[PDB]
């Protein structure tokens, strides 16, 4: 998965 | 509210202290009891709200995604049927999933947004908005789904607008937002396209930025932007 | 019994998908469910019943453990005191901790322990026994904390005593019983040179006992060998 | 912290 914050 | 008989600054020490702990489900609900005291929330208290939601739905997103893994493969050509089991259990963690963002949003709606005038304020709870209708959206399948992921994007567009007029493009909340609805663009909008373009555009402006900042604010944008580069190493 | 109405065989199986998906205290009610439908538990069911119901109550215990070490440090001579928060955040804590012991020792006394009379549930469920009110002795402090403490060692003692007599050396049940049997004795009842010797025979023990084990049997002996002269490694 | 199992 890509990142998030 | 059965934080209602709790002192706000005792919700919100037990919060730190939750946090301490890994204990993020009681740190929402101490957050939540915050919340509705009516107050709006400071920049530590914004951040301990965000924290432990983002903690919660993180669990139960992972969680979902396993049991979704294995209904698909119950439902491939060749598995032996194992009843409604896997369809109802991953059922219950959506329903409680659901649940969850409803309860953020319902936060954000009433009424920490609408008394949100400054833009740390203001472009930090639209993205939380567009965040929690990400991950609703993340679930949806319904004659609903349009609407989730419209109003998804509303919320990171209105986020967007603002952080772009009263923000620097080092903002670590400006460059958060836009690490998220640059993934919103991917991994729900099918518009991988978008995503890239704002990704790198996030990153290029925040690069040209840096030599404005300290060195404690530069690690903070730089963070951020190594996390924009990581998705763009993924996606090309 | 919010369970009561689902399969006991649906409880099983939402059990086994709650453990892939991390979801421990689903995971426990799934079991808690199918404990109360009053039938004897397999070898696999025991299983997912005590992995559920110790990875809750681990969770609970290192929880309750930062947050007395807080409490510490808010009564050390120097401290600014800080109200009664961090007492009452662990406090709540402790309680849900003691819940989950009361719910696992209450299942084992309706009615898992009366019915059990093969070694290996028998053995099982009083070690298990041991462990719960092993982890109401952790948090003990009252008139009743020799009787907690009294509980826990009877338990282990009956365990044992069986262990001895109806099981090899090697078996995993029995090895499992004496570690943490001997954890119980230096961390419980301070008597640190019988956990010691404790763990040393039955590590010795064991040895001599290997060679009559398939290489399967052998990997799974062997692994909880290594504990023991871990812990004795930490105690020497 | 010992192991216990
Ligand atoms: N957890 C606690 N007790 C406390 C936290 C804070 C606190 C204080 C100031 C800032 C932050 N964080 C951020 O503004 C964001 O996160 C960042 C992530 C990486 C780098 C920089 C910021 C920006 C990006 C985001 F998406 F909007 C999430 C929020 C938090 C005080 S106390
Ligand atoms: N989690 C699941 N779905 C499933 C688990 C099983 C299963 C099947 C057979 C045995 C075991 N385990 C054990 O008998 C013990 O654990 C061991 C620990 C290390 C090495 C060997 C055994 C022995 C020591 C202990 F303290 F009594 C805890 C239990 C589990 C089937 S399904």
């Amino acid at each position: 998965f890509p990142a998030t914050v | 509210g059965a934080m209602g008989s709790m002192e706000r600054a005792s919700l919100i020490q037990k919060a730190k202290l939750a946090e301490q702990a890994e204990r993020y489900e009681d740190m929402a609900a101490f957050m939540k009891g915050a919340v509705e005291k009516g107050e709006e929330l400071s920049c530590e208290e914004r951040n301990l709200l965000s924290v432990a939601y983002k903690n919660v739905v993180g669990g139960q997103r992972a969680a979902w995604r396993v049991l979704s893994s294995i209904e698909q493969k119950s439902n491939e050509e060749g598995s032996e049927e194992k009843g409604p089991e896997v369809r109802e259990y991953r059922e219950k963690v959506e329903t409680e999933l659901q649940g969850v963002c409803d309860t953020v949003l319902g936060l954000l709606d009433s009424h920490l947004i609408k008394e949100a005038g400054d833009a740390e304020s203001r472009v930090f709870y639209l993205k939380m908005k567009g965040d929690y209708y990400r991950y609703l959206a993340e679930v949806a399948t319904g004659d609903d789904k349009k609407r989730i992921i419209d109003s998804a994007r509303s919320a990171y567009q209105e986020a967007m607008d603002i952080s772009k007029k009263e923000m620097p493009p080092t903002n670590p909340i400006r460059l958060g937002l836009a690490l998220n609805f640059s993934v919103f663009h991917y991994e729900i909008a099918n518009s991988p396209e978008e995503a890239i373009s704002l990704a790198k555009t996030t990153f290029d402006e925040a690069m040209a930025d840096l030599h404005t900042l300290s060195e404690d604010s530069y690690k903070d944008s730089t963070l951020i932007m190594q996390l924009l580069r990581d998705n763009l190493t993924l996606w090309t």
